Parts: C-alpha cells; sequence; structure tokens
RNA sequence: GUACGUGAAAUUGCUGAAAGCAUUGGAAAUCAGUCUUACCUGGGUGAGAUCAGUAGUCUCUCGAGACUAUGCA
RNA sequence: UCUAGUGGGCCAUUACUGGCGAUGCGGGCCGAACGUGAGGUUAAGGUGCCGGAAUGUACGCU
RNA sequence: UUGAGAAGCUCAGACGAGUAGGCAGGCGUGGAGGUUUGUGACGAAGCCUUGGGCGUGAGCCUGGGUCGAACAGCCUCUAGUGCAGAUCUUGGUGGAAGUAGC
RNA sequence: GCGAAACCACAGCCUGGGGGCCAGG
RNA sequence: AUAUGUAUAAAAAUAGAGGUCUCUCCUGUAUCGUAGAAGAUGGGCGAUGGUUGAU
C-alpha cells in the first residue's frame, strides 16, 4: 500500500520504484525539497539541478547544498512515470500538484531506497450560492 | 459496602521506562545500593502489604460485583443465586454463536454480563 | 456601585507545605480584609470556589467552576485553609478566588 | 418471590431519633432576611414561619417579585431591620406538601411519547396566585406605615469595595 | 426527527407515523457507539428496506 | 485591600523593605508598579553601598535606580522557575514618574517607610546620588523632569482644592446633612 | 504477489498534534459503564392445570411423577 | 540436643562508653525507628522575601 | 440467624526498618495423567492497542484491530521452567556519517 | 559516483560549597 | 511609501507642613458612585440638575 492518501482516486496518480540503487540520504533531501510542488514546476527544478542551476538543500543530513545527479535521475523517471499515469487516469495536467513524495530506506544489499509519490490535483472550493 | 482501593496506579518496575529491555513488570530490585530500594524521597513505591484492599470489597468491580469467567450457557445457570454478588463474563474464545446464547440465557437469571456486546450486531 | 455580587474576593497563595514537601490536597487562601486568626474565624466552613475560563461549550457556557470550603485559619495574618473538591492546579498561585457567603450563621 | 432469595444483611436498629431542628436565635419571623442563594440571590425578604427544616419566606409582590418560597436557614442572612407584623395572615396551610413538587407520572400511551407533542406546562395555578395576593394584602399595610420598608425591600443587597462582611453588623 | 423514547416499535411508529402525514420513515440503528444500519419503510405498508452502512464519515473527517 | 494595578511612590522607603514588599505581592497575582526609584533610601553611609557596589563592579553591571531596585526584587523571588519569571514581568520600576501614571493616586508602604524604621540621626545613603556616583548620569534631567511635573501637579491640587471649596460650602448649606447627621455621616 | 503463513522489538521515512522519573490537579483528546418496568392491590374479559362433590394410559413406590381425553364453577 | 551466618573497621565523649554500619524521614550535629491512608498535635529547627509560619510584644548593646 | 469448604465462620488485642541467613504462602512456562456433558472456521493460538477490569505483587481477565488451526481452566505428575548485565553466544539495527576516505 | 571503521550508560555554560547535588552568574 | 464599582494624580519633614495673628493633621473604617422584570411599563411636584451614547 502507500503510505498516504491525500487526495481521491479519480484525481491523483502514483508511481513507485524499490529496491532502487541509489543512496537513501540523499533521496531524502531530494524528496524534501521537490515534496509540495507541482509537476511542472518540479520538472523545472530537476532539470535545473541537473544542469548545475539550482542545488538540492541539505536539511537533516547536511554533513549545505548539493547536485546530486543520481538521485534526481531516479525522480525525474518516477514523476515522468506518475504523469504518465495521469494521462491513462485521464486527469488534468495543469492542477497536478506534487502531494506525497516519500523515501524510505530498502534492504541492505550500499543504501537502497524505495520511492513513492502521489500527484493530486490542485483541490479548489466551488463558490457557496448565498 | 462502597468498593474502596488503597491505590489506582500500577507498581512499575524501577527503570522500567530508562529500557525498552526492561518490562514494566515488578521485580523487586536485588541491589545492594539501590536508592530506590532505600525508599528515598520521589523514587517509586514499591509494593507492600498496606496496599491491600479490603477483604470484604476484595475483587469488586465498581458496581460491587465480581468477574466470573463464564465458558457456555451452563456456567450463567449456576449464578442464579449470587446475581447481586457476581458478574458474568464471557471468555475471549467463546464464539459469536454460544455469546448470544450465553447473553440471552444471562437476561432472564438477571445477572449482569460485563462484555455482552461483543461480537455481535444489532437488528431491532 | 453596579453590586450584584455577594462574595469576598480571595487569592489562591499557595499549597499546605513545609520547606520542601508540598500538599495539594489543602490550598492556602488568603481573604480580602481578613488580617488575623480572630476575623478568621468568621469565614471558616463558608464555600470558596474558583471560576476560570475554557474551549467547550459545556451545557453552553464557556465557564468552570471548583467549589471548596473553608476548613481553618492559618497563620497569625488572617490565611485560611482551604479544601476544594478537586485540588486546584499549580498554576492558579495568586488567582483570584470567590468566597460566597453561604453556609451564613450571622 | 417472597421468601428472601439472599443473605439479606439486615441492618443493625440505628438509633438516631429525630428531634425538632433548633433554628437561629435571629430567624424570628417577620424579620427582613437577605436571599444569599438561588435565583433571588441579593433579595430582602420577610420571613413567615419557621418550617421544619427552612424558613417559608416571600418578598411582598409588589415590591420585589419574590413569590412564596422556601429557604434554608443556612442562606439566609438575618438582619436586624425592624420586624413587619405577621401575625395576621394565616401560615398552618403552608407545609411541606404544600411545597412539594408534582410527584413524576404524565399518564402517557405508546404513540404520542413518540412524536413529543402532548406536554403540559406547569403554570402556577390560580389558588397559589390568590394565596399570593392575599398575603400582600396582609402584609403591605404592616410595611407601609413603617418607613423605608417599601424602599428596601424593593432594593438589593450587593457588596462594593470597602465593604468587609466579618466586620458588617446585619 | 423523533427521538426514539419507551417501548415503542418499527411496526407501531410506521401506523403512528401514517396518520401523522408521514409518508417514509428511516430508523438509524447503532450499536458500540457506531451506526451501523439502517432501515427504512416506505408509509404506510410500501416496501421496507434493510441497509447495514459502511465508512461512515462526518464533514469534518 | 487588594486591586490589580498599583503605583508606589518610592521616596522615602527603604531599599530591602520595599523589594520585600513588592516581591510578596508580586507572587500573589498583584501588578506592581513603582515610580520614583531613585528616591529610595539606604541605611547605612554613603561608601558603605559605595563599596558594596564597586565590589560588585569587581554578570551585566547595570547602573540605573529603577534597575538596582529591579535586582533587589529579582533575588526574592524565584527567578528560576517559571512562576518567579512570571511575577517578575509583573513589575515596572521606573524612575521618576511617566505621564501615564502621574495622573493616579500612589501609595505608600508604613512597613517600608525610613521615617518609621530609621532611629533619627542615622546616616542613610539615597539610590539616586549613588546611582549618578558609579555611572548614572540621568539625575540632572530627572530632576529638572521632575520639578515640571510637581509645578502642574501642584496647579492641579489648587484646581482641585477650587472646586472642592464650592461643594465643602454647599455641603452644610443643604438641612439634610445636619437633619439626620446622628448616622455618623 | 515467490524480497510470499503469522510478521514482535530495536530501527528508518512520511503525515497529524503538541512541547522546546514521581506527586497532585488543570487544559485538550479519548473512554468506561447509567437506570423504567417493575411491586402491590381492585375490577372486567376470556385462557388453562398443578382445579374438577370428574374418567383412562405408561414408569416408579397406597401416592410420586409423565401423559391423553372432558369441563372452566 | 542440633544448625546455619559473622568474629571487619570508622566516628565521638570519658581501655571503657556509645553512634555508624542491615536505617529511610524532619531540620542543618540536633530530632525522630518506617504497613496503606484521613484528621488532629507536635520534636528539632524556624516565621522580612525566596519559604509553610508574628515586618509579634517587652527590656537593652552596636 | 440459616454464618461446617471445622482446611469454615466469628471475637479481641498488640505489632510492622532490614544486609547475611532461616521459614512460609503464592504467580508463571514446556510436557504427563485425570477432569471441565471445556473453548474453536459464527475464528484457536499468537501479535498490536491513549479501550475496560481484578490482584500489594508475581500476574490474570476482557473489548477492538490483525490473524488463520488449534487451545485452555481445575486436581495431581514432571522438568533442558522465569534474565538487564557475564568486554555473554547468535542474529538484526543504530549514532558516528554520507564523516574519514577513493 | 562510490563509501567505511573504531568508539557510544546518559548527556555537554561558568563560580563557590559539598559533568548531574546546593546556592548564584 | 504601503473583570464583577476594573473609581480616587500636589510637593517636603518626621526634632513640622498646609490654609485664612488664627485654624487643621495624629491614616483610606475616608471620599465619589451604589434600589429598579441585571435593572420593565406610567402619572404628579421642585431645579436647570446629574449620568451618558453618537456628531
Amino acid at each position: 500500500r502507500y503510505s498516504a492518501s491525500p487526495a481521491l482516486e479519480t484525481k491523483c496518480a502514483k508511481a513507485r520504484g524499490a529496491y532502487l540503487r541509489t543512496h537513501f540520504k540523499n533521496s531524502r533531501e531530494v524528496a524534501f525539497t521537490i515534496n509540495g510542488m507541482s509537476l511542472k514546476k518540479a520538472f523545472i527544478f530537476l532539470d535545473n539541478v541537473k544542469e548545475h542551476k539550482q542545488a538540492v538543500p541539505f536539511r537533516r543530513f547536511n554533513g549545505q547544498a548539493r547536485w546530486p545527479v543520481k538521485s534526481v535521475k531516479f525522480f525525474y523517471d518516477l514523476l515522468k512515470n506518475a504523469e504518465a499515469n495521469a494521462e491513462a487516469k485521464g486527469l488534468d495536467m495543469d492542477k497536478l500538484i506534487i502531494k506525497h513524495v516519500q523515501v524510505n530506506a530498502a534492504p541492505k544489499q550500499s543504501s537502497p531506497s524505495h520511492i513513492e509519490i502521489i500527484v493530486a490535483e490542485e483541490e479548489e472550493a466551488v463558490p457557496k450560492a448565498n | 459496602v462502597n468498593i474502596i482501593k488503597k491505590r489506582t496506579k500500577p507498581f512499575k518496575r524501577h527503570q522500567s521506562d530508562r529500557f525498552k529491555r526492561v518490562g514494566e513488570s515488578w521485580r523487586k530490585p536485588r541491589g545492594i545500593d539501590s536508592c530506590v530500594r532505600r525508599r528515598f524521597r520521589g523514587t517509586i513505591s514499591m509494593p507492600k502489604i498496606g496496599y491491600g484492599n479490603n477483604k470484604k470489597t476484595r475483587y469488586c468491580m465498581p458496581n460491587g460485583l465480581k468477574a466470573f469467567l463464564v465458558r457456555n450457557v451452563s456456567d450463567v445457570e449456576l449464578l442464579l443465586m449470587h446475581n447481586k454478588t457476581y458478574a458474568a463474563e464471557i471468555a475471549g474464545n467463546v464464539s459469536a454463536r454460544k455469546r448470544v446464547e450465553i447473553v440471552e440465557k444471562a437476561r432472564a437469571l438477571g445477572v449482569k454480563v460485563t462484555n455482552a456486546g461483543a461480537k455481535v450486531r444489532s437488528q431491532e | 456601585a453596579q453590586g450584584h455580587r455577594l462574595y469576598v474576593k480571595a487569592k489562591h497563595l499557595s499549597f499546605q507545605r513545609s520547606k520542601h514537601v508540598i500538599h495539594p490536597g489543602t490550598s492556602i487562601v488568603k481573604i480580602e480584609g481578613c488580617d488575623s486568626k480572630e476575623e478568621a474565624q468568621f469565614y471558616l466552613g463558608k464555600r470558596v470556589c474558583y471560576v476560570y475560563k475554557s474551549s467547550k461549550a459545556v451545557r453552553g457556557s464557556k465557564i468552570r467552576v471548583i467549589w471548596g470550603t473553608i476548613a481553618r485559619p492559618h497563620g497569625n495574618s488572617g490565611a485560611v485553609r482551604a479544601r476544594f473538591v478537586h485540588n486546584l492546579p499549580a498554576k492558579t498561585f495568586g488567582s483570584s478566588l470567590r468566597v460566597m457567603l453561604y453556609p451564613s450563621n450571622i | 418471590k417472597y421468601y428472601p432469595a439472599y443473605r439479606e444483611n439486615v441492618p443493625k436498629k440505628a438509633r438516631k431519633a429525630v428531634r425538632p431542628t433548633k433554628l437561629r436565635a435571629s430567624l424570628a419571623p417577620g424579620t427582613v432576611c437577605i436571599l444569599l442563594a438561588g435565583r433571588f440571590r441579593g433579595k430582602r425578604v420577610v420571613v413567615l414561619s419557621q418550617l421544619e427544616d427552612t424558613l417559608v419566606v416571600t418578598g411582598p409582590y409588589k415590591v420585589n417579585g419574590v413569590p412564596i418560597r422556601r429557604v434554608n436557614h443556612r442562606y439566609v442572612i438575618a438582619t436586624s431591620a425592624p420586624k413587619i407584623d405577621v401575625s395576621g395572615v394565616s401560615v398552618e396551610k403552608f407545609t411541606k406538601a404544600y411545597f412539594a413538587k408534582q410527584k413524576r407520572s404524565g399518564p402517557v400511551k405508546k404513540d404520542e411519547a413518540f412524536f413529543a407533542e402532548n406536554a403540559p406546562k406547569n403554570a402556577l395555578p390560580a389558588e397559589r396566585i390568590a394565596d399570593q395576593k392575599a398575603v400582600d394584602a396582609k402584609l403591605l399595610p404592616a410595611i407601609k406605615a413603617i418607613p423605608n420598608m417599601k424602599e428596601y425591600l424593593a432594593a438589593s443587597f450587593a457588596l462594593s469595595n470597602g465593604d468587609r462582611p466579618h466586620l458588617m453588623k446585619f | 426527527f423523533r427521538k426514539r423514547t419507551g417501548d415503542i416499535e418499527v411496526h407501531e411508529i410506521a401506523e403512528a407515523a401514517a396518520k401523522r402525514g408521514y409518508t417514509d420513515l428511516l430508523v438509524l440503528n447503532e450499536d458500540r457507539k457506531k451506526t451501523n444500519a439502517l432501515t427504512l419503510v416506505h408509509l404506510p405498508n410500501g416496501p421496507s428496506f434493510y441497509f447495514t452502512l459502511s465508512n461512515l464519515q462526518t464533514a469534518k473527517e | 485591600e487588594f486591586q490589580k494595578v498599583v503605583v508606589i511612590d518610592a521616596k522615602g522607603h527603604l531599599l530591602g523593605r520595599l523589594a520585600s514588599v513588592v516581591a510578596k505581592q508580586l507572587l500573589g497575582g498583584q501588578k506592581v508598579v513603582v515610580v520614583r526609584c531613585e528616591e529610595l533610601n539606604i541605611s547605612g553611609h554613603f561608601f558603605r553601598n559605595k563599596l558594596k557596589y564597586l565590589a560588585y563592579l569587581r554578570a551585566f553591571h547595570f547602573r540605573a535606580p529603577s534597575r538596582i531596585f529591579q535586582k533587589a526584587v529579582r533575588g526574592m523571588l524565584p527567578h528560576k522557575t517559571a512562576r518567579g519569571q512570571a511575577a517578575l514581568e509583573h513589575l515596572q520600576a521606573v524612575e521618576g514618574i511617566p505621564p501615564p501614571f502621574d495622573k493616579q493616586k500612589r501609595v505608600v508602604v508604613p512597613a517600608a517607610l525610613r521615617v518609621l524604621r530609621l532611629k533619627p540621626g542615622r546616616k542613610y545613603c539615597t539610590v539616586g546620588r549613588l546611582s549618578s556616583e558609579v555611572g548614572w548620569k540621568y539625575n540632572d534631567i530627572v530632576a529638572k523632569l521632575e520639578e515640571r511635573r510637581k509645578v502642574k501637579s501642584a496647579a492641579f491640587y489648587q484646581a482641585k482644592l477650587a472646586k472642592q471649596k464650592k461643594i465643602a460650602s454647599a455641603k452644610e448649606a443643604s438641612p439634610v446633612n445636619q437633619k439626620l447627621s446622628q448616622f455618623g455621616y
């Protein structure tokens, strides 16, 4: 099961990767950075980090900013998968917001990580008829 | 008589909070330098016989009755003459077939059941 | 001026205590205008209460009351000992209590 | 169902006989007492008679609007105001049953208890109003003749800064 | 919404509500502090349906 | 009798006695303001407190008389506890008399007054002069501001007394005051 | 869902809320259980049975249980 | 009759005597020998504030 | 007056630190015999739980969640029966640390 | 990009009196 | 640039001040406000009052 359900099924898409050969600590900081963004902005941010434009800040494992290429490569593909899952699910692509991106450790085989991403549509409030 | 309890807190073991390997069941402190065994100030209490409750209201639930664990219908019929003194309690391993039969019988007998709403639904 | 008050203002001083051991079960209350243990004999047995605010609408009100009773004088300077149905919180030291006039004998 | 089914611990014979209650000395009938608790706190009320435990007191209803009510002698301040002539009004009718509350009943059937629109109101019957008016008639001349009684009873008792009850003499 | 009181029964409320102008009676059954069922009867003798509610969420939740 | 806010004129009061009175009030939930803290008095000759302070100078070293009194109260409170820190925030010790406080009644503490506690002829020091010698440099302006406030307050008292004359004369004019004067009023 | 029965603890991530060992209580969150329907008394209407100024069957030991008829004072 | 454990030392007054040691509690050696509690009253020490309790009364020195 | 589990019930009074050491009564686990017309796919056992209860305690009972095949009380029998530590053994996992470093 | 290891009761402001106790900063 | 009436204002001295040669202090236990279905609905008499909300 996915850890969090921050939306409804008709208005969300998920993509995940298990036992990914990367580093758990670097992935956690990248995941913390892109959490809460929009799919269009996150794609721009990950490409910027790749082409030495912006650096991923380190908050818990600072020992500051850096440009982890392996971590962003995994998150770029996972978000592309989640975007594609939104196409097949008939979702709109303008309100797509990364609602819950989480990174968990994997069986030591190194420090592999499990990554899950859930992208939802921007919740809106309709005007009250009064 | 009212059901007076001298103490309501559990007698936690010393340093059961410090360590997860150390359980919270009471163990007398066998140590010879133990400050808490020495009953200093602020040290947590130790089971003494003086906390023992009144022999007249020992084993009594707050409603003045005593729990009598029951496994079938034949057990609740033993409590016919002690319904002001005892309460039936259905065991956790009794199925929902029997639980209904236990509860229905005990209702006519005027016996309180502590867990009569378990494993069942209402239809009315 | 406005009136409608039938109580004597009092302060929750502290608990009954020695130098290092405290007893929350009895509280020390200073009453307005009572400055000796002879005058404190008047207020014995009166009902003292602590009134405070809350957030839940218990029976449609934000008010909450802890009742009590004056038990005996304390010291020489008009302090009294008050027993409350629930022991007063330690955060209410110096708070304002209300010493009603009932039960009355004068 | 009559032969006992249980141990039936019969209570040992308690030796607590019921003796008449000795009230205060200052709670003589006709005195003006300040009500301390209840909805009518702070009202000044004339005492009529001394019941077994309480005082049957009432404010002249045309003065302060305090009807005929019981009050415990522990929730009244007995003042030294001059007493009101109350010997002219019968008071023997005010008994325990007179002040008792309506015994629970409300004869109902199992179709109106659901869809609960049958509850009457407990409006005070006429004879209670008539007794109150009769008492007012027998009390008003006594309070009118002596000055300041009418304004005193229509007033309310309330403390202010500088008022110390342990030293004020009521 | 009439709070259910006393010894009245669903077959008795239906008759009572039928003469009082009601046309459908819903009975929310709970036990153990959870609303698990809902029976509705079409007044006066219409078909009666028995449902078991689940995943009951309030507006706060 | 206690209320929520009191203003205390610190002139003629001893430092320790007034602080101990103030500290007990603060722990009782009473907000206390002390004004004219530079008129506080200390028992003993000037040099004695002077050598006490310079020994203290030999921790933050504060020279203002208002903060000299504040330290005195602070040592008399449980400052290490949340209760004591709450009490300390209820105390506003100021030098001179701020305009927000010169229009309000100011009480004095008889148990702390120097006249009622010091034998006549006993040498005594003033906190204001002691502070002005250890580094405080505002007593000129504080004294000058005191004269202006005292002059303005004196005019107010004269206006109040003049208005009081009319009502005082009209008191005995009405025969009711003598009709039932037997009540003692 | 083969990294597959159950799946504990140490441990890690995310979300939510709060804050920056014992005693006693406050606030917040939560929870336990809690009764009305019965007793007595009176009458009306019918019902029957252990009732019949009543007849039979079976099992035990005159009458003790179980019955099947028939009546309802 | 048997049958386990020990045959250390330290402190203080006058080798003796106690006390510590297997002993927590109030005060800071003095007081006090401990089941769980309610209430009352005290010992030692205390009552300006921290701190529960007289910024008591009276006589004096600084 | 029913209050004989005579191993029961009932009356009274005193007493309560405790190392070594002695005595007694109890709680728990694996297996054995007997027993409960015992529990169990309408859910056994286990595990989780700011749900409740009992016992001074060792501990026991229970609600809910999870689970899926066996289990328990009582009377005796028996023992490879109770852990916080032995720089204990084995396994698992941390902070050090994304540090030293390549 | 890869990536340890030893070690770890618990943790880390000073002064005085008897690294947490007492009173202060 | 954008909280139960929350009432009370002279100075300085205790071996002297204030007010008009005279008077007062010796604490505020005083002074101001204090009755109303938590403050209702009307009438008369006497002064130009008092309390206020909004400009």
